[PDB]
């Protein structure tokens, strides 16, 4: 029973250390992603009309 | 037994204090930079076009 | 032979206890880590498929 309950305790352990950070994480990274992604859309615009201009 | 079977309660509150504290930690400071990379990089299209 | 005959009942206790203890301490790790390999791999695509 101490080994049962230690398993349930270590399940909800490795579920606050690992599981949640893996999602903000990706939450972060999707972030970042989309603000990279605009700014060199944005950037790519930006020379293209200097280059027609 | 009962140290172990509480020590579950413990990590019970702690994940939901995982939950809170990786929010503000993380996911409002990505909304951030977010915009400030956003707004940045409008001004510097707003600049580069004109030049 | 009662210190032996006892010793087995011994063993038939550490079974399931390994079996508990066994578990806890490579099973669910080995669950949590690909939970976060599937997380961050899908991050990952995500990012390089905008980027």
């Amino acid at each position: 029973a101490v080994e049962a309950q230690e398993i349930l305790r270590t399940d909800k352990e490795l579920i606050a250390t690992v599981r949640r950070p893996a999602e903000a994480e990706a939450h972060r990274i999707q972030q970042i992603a989309e603000g990279e992604k605009v700014k060199q859309v944005l950037l790519a615009q930006a020379e293209a009309e200097k280059i027609r201009k | 037994v009962v140290e172990r079977a509480q020590q579950v309660a413990v990590q019970e509150q702690e994940i939901a204090r995982r939950e809170k504290e990786l929010e503000a930690r993380v996911r409002k400071p990505a909304e951030a930079e977010r915009y400030k990379l956003e707004r940045l990089a409008e001004a510097e299209k707003s600049q580069l076009i004109m030049q």
